[PDB]
């Protein structure tokens, strides 16, 4: 997270930290719990073994609130397009249901086809890098303003307002960044977006998956 | 093991995961070229044709001592030279 502040420990109990195995190294992503047995994240976070940490604040410390669960099954959206990063959404079925408590609890999803007006202030949280030189051991968060679709249509030729959200005022040093992919965009305590992509510079606007465009798939996949 | 963060930008888009390579030994630049092209393919669907026709297709190594090396993915005249990956701090990959 660029330009944010440390979260109050365990104030965002739906947040998940993902460790992903790849053929020549590893990746790190965020995610968020949507049911006791399912985490939502970005499809570009897929890999060949995924571990989910829930209940964390400092991910580099051994906290007794942490729950470490392997993903049983990783279900990318069938129309995910790696080239344009379209339909960038994935469900992780957890190998075991969480112990629900004050530190681990699911976040609410939007209603089917629910919109999100330009100008709305939202929050994003994650464990990603905070600049080009430093990261964070602890969960951080920043408030971002939803942009008019016009802004991302001009910057990103593959942007689609029907399935994505344009987020972040270019004039502020505030953004989601590397390692925050898959984390939620929260607007009035509902997860409307998934961190997807932006510029290597970290300069907004950035593109989020629009969760409400995928609710039928989410519901079918969890059933 | 030696961990090397890298970033992929294709057509002006960077996915916002955090990715690292893990190295154990010395390697030729051509082996790093292969790792880079393999990730371009598996993360962003980049083909050999896309690379070869692109306005720019490069990766830049930043070494721990601050030196930077720009490698052309279309034709790397240094493919057969070696590097100790433990000297590599991070890799920036850019196509288009």
């Amino acid at each position: 997270i660029i330009g944010g502040r440390e979260s109050r420990p365990h104030s965002r109990p739906y947040m998940a930290y993902l460790q992903i195995q790849s053929p020549a190294g590893q990746s790190r992503c965020g995610g968020f719990l949507v049911r006791e047995d399912f985490v939502l994240t970005a499809a570009h976070c897929w890999g060949s073994n995924i571990n989910v940490t829930l209940g964390a604040h400092n991910i580099q410390r051994r906290e007794n609130t942490q729950q470490h669960i392997t993903a049983r099954r990783a279900i990318r959206h069938p129309q995910y397009n790696q080239r344009t990063i379209q339909n960038d959404i994935m469900l992780l079925q957890l190998s075991r249901r969480v112990r629900r408590n004050r530190n681990v609890n699911p976040v609410a999803l939007p209603r089917a086809q629910e919109g999100l007006r330009p100008g709305t202030l939202c929050t994003v949280a994650g464990w990603g890098r905070v600049s080009m030189r430093r990261g964070t051991d602890t969960l951080r968060e920043v408030q971002l303003r939803v942009q008019r679709d016009r802004q991302c249509l001009r910057i990103f030729g593959s942007y689609d307002p029907r399935r994505q959200i344009c987020v972040g005022d270019r004039r502020e040093r505030k953004a989601a960044f590397k390692g925050d992919s898959g984390g939620p965009l929260l607007c009035n305590n509902v997860a409307h977006g998934i961190v997807s992509y932006g510029k290597s510079s970290g300069v907004p606007p950035e593109v989020f998956t629009r969760v409400s465009s995928f609710l039928p798939w989410i519901r079918t996949t969890m059933r | 093991k030696h961990t090397v963060p890298y970033t992929i930008s294709v057509d002006g888009i960077t996915a916002l995961h955090r990715t690292y390579f893990v190295f154990p030994k010395k390697v030729l630049y051509q082996e790093i070229d292969s790792k880079v092209k393999n990730e371009l393919a598996s993360q962003r669907g980049v083909t050999t044709e896309k690379i070869n026709n692109a306005q720019t297709a490069t990766y830049t190594l930043t070494l721990n001592d601050g030196n930077k090396k720009v490698v052309n993915l279309k034709k790397n005249d240094d493919a057969k030279n070696s590097i100790d990956p433990s000297t590599i701090k991070q890799i920036q990959i850019v196509v288009k």
